[PDB]
């Protein structure tokens, strides 16, 4: 059961990149959450303070 | 002399764009450099080119 759950949520949510590959019949009240804070950190990687400090040292930790 | 109708058509096409989809209000709209109209997340994207633009305008 567990692997299950793991597997399915994994393969769905996590690996497909973009929003234009994203295809499933509906969502719940976690997956909505989820894809939400995922919006939030995509937002946040591309802005212009992360890009400058990561060409200056290529720190990612 | 002519470089002030591209700033005009760039500024109408990013008004409107604006007005007519109502989620790019959280997000930042920017202009690129071809020049490009990007978003935030980069889903919505749009290119723009100088002989289109001018063919369009003498023929208007």
């Amino acid at each position: 059961l567990w692997r299950m759950g793991d597997t399915i949520a994994d393969e769905t949510l996590l690996r497909p990149h973009k929003l234009s590959n994203m295809d499933a019949k509906a969502y719940g009240p976690i997956a909505k959450t989820v894809l939400q804070f995922k919006n939030f950190v995509i937002k946040s990687i591309n802005g212009r303070t992360m890009r400058t400090f990561y060409n200056a040292t290529k720190n990612n930790r | 002399e002519s470089w002030q109708v591209g700033r005009d058509i760039i500024d109408t096409a990013r008004k409107q764009l604006i007005k007519a989809n109502p989620w790019v209000v959280n997000s930042q709209l920017s202009v690129v450099e071809s020049i490009f109209l990007q978003d935030a997340t980069g889903t919505i994207r749009i290119r723009y080119d100088k002989e289109l633009v001018g063919k369009l305008y003498r023929e208007q």
